[PDB]
């Protein structure tokens, strides 16, 4: 079949759940107190109480927040439906499938 | 072959859109304050204002919907940490 | 540029707030926020959210 | 499900605040909210919700706001600039007229 | 008008009533911190 | 009116796309080389990561 590694049909980015960046002995990464988390990226949480999930699924603020920046740097002036021609195909929302 | 005689009916739809009339002399969009909204006769006097609607009848009541276009600005201050004071203007149409 | 814009400085990039005081009638609800802009937080109204 | 345990996100709407920079401060940002079902709600027939059964109960609230994380130089003289009376900020409405 | 141009709906540009300072920075800063929404240009006929 | 008690499951998916963290101090395209990428802690010292 489709071969993700050269051909880029990639479809078990849902299966992470949060990831950790530790630089030397404790050395934190981005760090500084800049997220609820400090330490660690939560991608998915299980049933929120405490206000961490977004956009009718499990994915949280934070992340989507995160990866709202690094595809079309959209974060600090607030959320907005991206560009028709920046919003490419292997771009992010394009691909985004909200369900409950 | 076999047909009638027969009349014709012409009607159109128009959906979910505005009717605009703008207050310019050419009726166009130069800008948003306009050349009528810049003469000296209209702006130093008083005016009343009739405006007479034909509309189809309905089996219940209806609304006339009219939107006055106006300028309807804000000014923000803040002097010092934690202060605020804000100005607001309509014209026409001021409370 | 490696100055003059960003900090390496402690602070949130994005902040949480929950009702110091919440008022319900049968038809209506008003909540009370306290917004806490510190020393150097540069903050666009345009992002927030309930 | 007619039972539904939901999450939404609500934003400022109102034009002012909505374009607003907020500087250095304590500030109180106070809203009253609407629960009548045939209001925030919109069925497909129009039927009266209060009456065939829909029910809403809100178990609670956060509010969010997303910083820039600028040098305390440049911070300082940016809030210095717009305290002056000849930088004072202006707003105005996209519709922009009276309503009847 | 006077009362018009005070509060900016006749008024200067822009660019012309912040002071020059602000001006250079909101320029420097514009394509990673948006700063022309802040302030009216008034368009006029 | 016979409707049986009920749980909600929510979820996602997301096809043709990579995560990403882009090295920056602010997690902005200021340009090509970041600001980050220029720093002399990093420049200046070999780090192991984890």
């Amino acid at each position: 079949g489709s071969i993700p590694y050269l051909d880029g049909t990639f479809y078990l980015n849902h299966t992470f759940k949060k990831v950790a960046i530790t630089f030397d002995s404790s050395v934190s990464w981005p760090g500084n107190d800049r997220l609820l988390t400090p330490n660690e990226f939560e991608i998915k949480r299980s049933v929120d109480g405490e206000g961490y999930n977004v956009a009718q699924c499990n994915m949280t603020k934070d992340w989507f927040l995160v990866q709202m920046l690094a595809n079309y740097n959209i974060g600090y002036q607030g959320f907005y439906i991206p560009e028709s021609y920046k919003d490419r195909m292997y771009s992010f929302f394009r691909n985004f499938q909200p369900m409950s | 072959k076999t047909a009638v005689d027969s009349i014709t009916q012409k009607k159109f739809l128009c959906d979910r859109t505005l009717w605009r009339i703008p207050f310019s002399s050419n009726f166009m969009s130069m800008g948003a304050l306009t050349d009528l909204g810049q003469n000296l006769l209209y702006a130093n006097s008083a005016h009343a204002l009739d405006m007479t609607f034909e509309v189809d009848p309905m089996d219940e009541p209806t609304l006339l919907y009219v939107l006055f276009e106006v300028f309807d600005v804000v000014r923000v201050h803040r002097p010092h940490r934690g202060v605020i004071e804000t100005v607001y203007l309509r014209t026409p149409f001021s409370a | 540029p490696t100055h003059d814009v960003t900090t390496d400085r402690s602070q949130r990039l994005t902040l949480r707030f929950i009702p110091v005081d919440r008022e319900d009638t049968a038809y209506s609800y008003k909540a009370r926020f306290t917004l806490a802009v510190g020393d150097n937080r540069v903050l666009d109204m345009a992002s927030t959210y309930f | 499900g007619r039972y539904v345990p939901f999450h939404i996100q609500v934003p400022q709407k109102f034009f002012a605040i909505k374009n607003l920079l907020l500087l250095p401060g304590s500030y109180t940002y106070e809203w009253n909210f609407r629960k009548d079902v045939n209001m925030v709600l919109q069925s497909s027939l129009g039927n009266d919700l209060r009456v065939d059964g829909a029910s809403i109960k809100f178990d609670s609230i956060c509010l969010y706001a997303t910083f820039f994380p600028m040098a305390h130089n440049t911070a300082s003289t940016l809030e210095a600039m717009l305290r002056n009376d000849t930088n004072d900020q202006s707003f105005n409405d996209y519709l922009s007229a009276a309503n009847m | 008008m006077p009362q018009w141009s005070y509060m900016h709906i006749s008024g200067q540009d822009a660019s012309e009533y912040l002071s020059p300072g602000l001006v250079q920075f909101a320029r420097a800063t514009e394509t990673y911190f948006s700063l022309n929404n802040k302030f009216r240009n008034p368009t006029v006929a």
